[PDB]
């Protein structure tokens, strides 16, 4: 359990002349917390095994930051050996009160991941506007995470998989679903106010996808400030399945800073092949025999068995074999995105 | 000729250009531990795995 | 009239014929919005 | 005389077509400001 | 039929000195979920209000048969004890979370007058998991 | 159990690209086309090429693949016999201006 902190400089491969402290405990997780210092850094709150804070650029004027805001900032920390989470929050002095607590019974549900909003993301519209020149507004909830558990009692009658949405906070649960008849290794993306979760059907005997998406209403409800401690009502889901032809391996989302451009979906087959993918494909606000309303709205009913051709595949003749991961970056330009795929063999 | 070959622990198998690091064809097979080499053979033009 | 108006909507033309896959410029008044289809004329 | 029939026309056209309202007026928003705060995750 | 004991705290200092606040009385067999409640003492409603002066927390418990929540006090005593629980459970039936939230809004100032807050004029409801639907093979079709 | 199998080019001298192939589904290798040590049941088969297309096979193990479709589970369209492909020439990636 115990832990080391090597501190460097990314451009030359060389130590820092600033030694980092010694931890004595056994670490279990750990922040960034952008406030800055007098030298422009970041903070880099790290959690000890008894429920102690330390703060790497331990200065005075960091503590006094600290001592003034410290009761806006919640951790969260998941055990799956007994499904159980918990939150804490800061004081004044750098010590941890349990303020919520959840747990699982291992028995019938097991942990497998869970995700949170990449922080380092800007988000330009915050409504959608309607058919008839209304609007249509999203609940975003920054401190929102997603969490998805398997069953134990594996068998292809009586297998399912769960959702549970939470609020880091409090400890609240927004949403709490179930899809039955559903095993397999499942690959999750969690932004801005959709999620994407893909699994596998024992009962077809096919892959699929699940999508979600949470709106408020017509109305907004304090603009400006979003303190989650402040909204008792609890925004409308919406959801939609489709299938798909074929296995998975690592997928991501696309990002560019301001948000503006049209979201893909980068998938990693089995056969080394990527695939980019529309996200204005997977909307659960789709027609389904449509009206006149969603026929302006241009929603494009339905895509039944969302198709595969080879003339949006990234790597024509430079497949990447076992593809663990990929990793999606920003440019300067806002028309970019900066891709590397990691696995047995690079690419980029 | 101008090659040589390895047997890697992530279960691959090689014909490596003995001039430059360059591959002629890999045959990787399975990430997980049921196609790990346990032994190799070489019989002056043909290889042996098991 | 047709002398002065032709001249200028034929040349319109080419040029959004020609340059068309991108934009130009801003204006720092705020336009409305329906008439976005017609003032980018290439973008998606 | 000329301002009855001008804003006429001005009111026909806003009652089909134009007004600047609540879609017009939404890219006129700065974003929230987060309050609080969470970062954490697995237990390594 | 099941019962579930219920335990609140709020102080000066955030500590934790849980005490009961009356019984929950669920029934297993067909979903319904019941509260048995004793009012406010009066030392209570002054420590409430000497809280909710400072944006101190009531905390609520209950056990796994633990489980924790938290809620402002101010968002709560400047809605005359208007408050409301969701009690979160598994497939099979388990407690798996508690959320104590309260209707309306939050904090602004004004004073109560601290002679409303003897009524408790609470709400319970369980939720369990929903399920999710298939992909809806009849518009795949045609 | 096992998968017999053939994996032919039309005319474009197959060793070659044998270099690069890997048969997913258990993996299996190129000489033809064998997969040894297999459970019995509805397997979908294909092979993986680069540079090459080839459509799926799904097998439903005695031996008979019928069709791959997704869409209707109970569906028999009968194919003969083990994995003819027809290599349907160069997938394009590419796109014109
Ligand atoms: C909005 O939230 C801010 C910060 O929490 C608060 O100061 C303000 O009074 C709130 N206003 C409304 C209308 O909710
Ligand atoms: C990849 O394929 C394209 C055509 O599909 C070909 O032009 C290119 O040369 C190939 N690359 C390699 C390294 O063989
Ligand atoms: C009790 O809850 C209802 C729910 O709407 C609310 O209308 C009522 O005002 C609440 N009681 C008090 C005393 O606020």
């Amino acid at each position: 359990g115990m832990s080391s902190l090597y501190v460097f400089n990314p451009i030359f491969g060389k130590w820092s002349q600033v030694a980092p402290p010694v931890l004595k405990r056994p670490i279990l997780q750990s922040l960034l917390l952008p406030v800055m210092d007098q030298d422009y850094a970041k903070v880099l709150l790290l959690i000890d095994d008894e429920y102690k804070v330390t703060a790497f650029p331990a200065t005075r004027n960091v503590l006094r930051q600290l001592h003034e805001l410290a009761p806006s900032i919640f951790f969260y920390l998941v055990d799956a050996e007994q499904g159980r989470l918990c939150g804490y929050r800061l004081r004044k002095d750098l010590t941890t009160e349990l303020s919520w607590e959840l747990t699982i019974p291992p028995e019938v549900q097991r942990i497998v991941k869970v995700k949170g909003k990449r922080s380092s993301e800007h988000v330009h519209s915050q409504g959608r506007v309607m058919g008839d020149r209304s609007v249509l507004y999203k609940s975003l909830n920054p401190n929102l995470l997603a969490v998805v558990t398997e069953s134990t009692d594996a068998h292809h009658e009586r297998t399912f998989i769960g959702i549970f949405l939470i609020d880091g906070v409090t400890g609240r649960i927004i949403h709490s679903s179930v899809q039955k008849k559903a095993k397999g290794p499942v690959h999750i993306v969690h932004s801005e106010n959709w999620v994407v979760y893909q699994y596998w059907n024992t009962k077809a005997r096919r892959n699929e996808f699940t999508v979600l998406e949470l709106y408020e209403g017509t109305e907004q409800y304090n603009a400006t400030a979003f303190s989650s401690l402040d909204r008792p009502q609890l925004p409308q889901v919406l959801q939609q399945s489709y299938i798909f032809p074929s296995s998975i391996s690592a997928m991501e989302a696309t990002i560019t800073e301001r948000g503006i451009t049209s979201r893909h979906l980068l998938i990693g087959l089995p056969s080394g092949a990527i695939l980019s993918l529309p996200k204005a494909l997977l909307d659960p606000r789709r027609p389904e025999i449509p009206t006149e309303q969603s026929r302006e709205e241009n929603l494009i009913p339905y895509s039944p068995d969302v198709q595969i051709h080879a003339e949006r595949f990234i790597n024509y003749n430079q497949t990447v074999s076992r593809m663990r991961g990929i990793y999606t970056a920003p440019s300067g330009l806002e028309s970019t995105c900066l891709v590397v795929a990691y696995g047995l063999d690079i690419y980029q | 000729s101008k090659k040589l070959v390895v047997a890697t622990e992530k279960n691959v198998i090689a014909a490596l250009n003995s001039r430059t690091g360059e591959i002629l064809w890999r045959h990787v097979d399975k990430g997980t531990a049921e196609g790990a080499v346990d032994a190799m053979l070489l019989h002056g033009q043909d290889v042996i795995t098991v | 009239n047709v002398t002065n108006v032709l001249p200028m909507i034929l040349i319109g033309g080419w040029i959004n014929m020609t340059f068309s896959g991108f934009v130009t410029t801003k204006v720092p008044f705020p336009l409305t919005l329906r008439f976005k289809p017609m003032l980018q004329q290439g973008i998606e | 005389n000329l301002m009855g029939l001008a804003l006429a026309v001005y009111k026909c056209q806003s009652m089909g077509l134009l007004p600047t309202h609540a879609s017009d007026w939404l890219a006129f928003i700065e974003p929230p400001e987060r309050m609080e705060f969470s970062g954490g995750g697995l237990l390594l | 039929t099941v019962g579930l004991l219920l335990e609140h705290s709020f102080e000066i200092d955030d500590s934790a000195n849980f005490r009961k606040r009356g019984s929950l009385l669920w029934n297993q067999q067909d979903g319904t979920l019941s509260l048995s409640q004793r009012q406010l003492s009066e030392e209570e409603r002054g420590r409430l209000r000497d809280v909710a002066a400072l944006n101190g927390l009531y905390r609520v418990r209950i056990p796994r048969r633990y489980v924790s929540s938290f809620v402002p006090a101010c968002s709560l005593v400047e809605s005359h004890l208007s408050d409301q629980l969701t009690l979160h459970v598994d497939v099979a039936g388990n407690v798996v979370g508690v959320s104590v939230v309260t209707h309306p809004g939050g904090c602004r100032g004004h004073e109560v007058e601290d002679v409303d807050l003897e009524l408790f004029n609470t709400s319970v409801q369980l939720q369990p998991p929903t399920t999710a639907p298939g992909p809806e093979t009849a518009a795949f079709i045609e | 159990f096992k998968i017999e199998g053939r994996a032919v080019v039309p005319g474009v001298k197959p060793q070659d690209w044998i270099s690069a192939a890997r048969v997913l589904v258990h993996v299996g290798f190129l000489k033809s086309f064998v997969v040894h040590d297999i459970p019995s049941g509805s397997y979908v088969v294909e092979v993986v090429s680069p540079a090459y297309r080839f459509d799926p096979v799904r097998v439903d193990i005695k031996m008979r693949a019928r069709y791959v479709n997704y869409i209707k589970t109970s569906e028999v369209v009968r194919l003969p016999y083990p994995l003819q492909m027809k290599s349907s020439g160069p997938p394009s990636y590419f796109i014109k201006r």
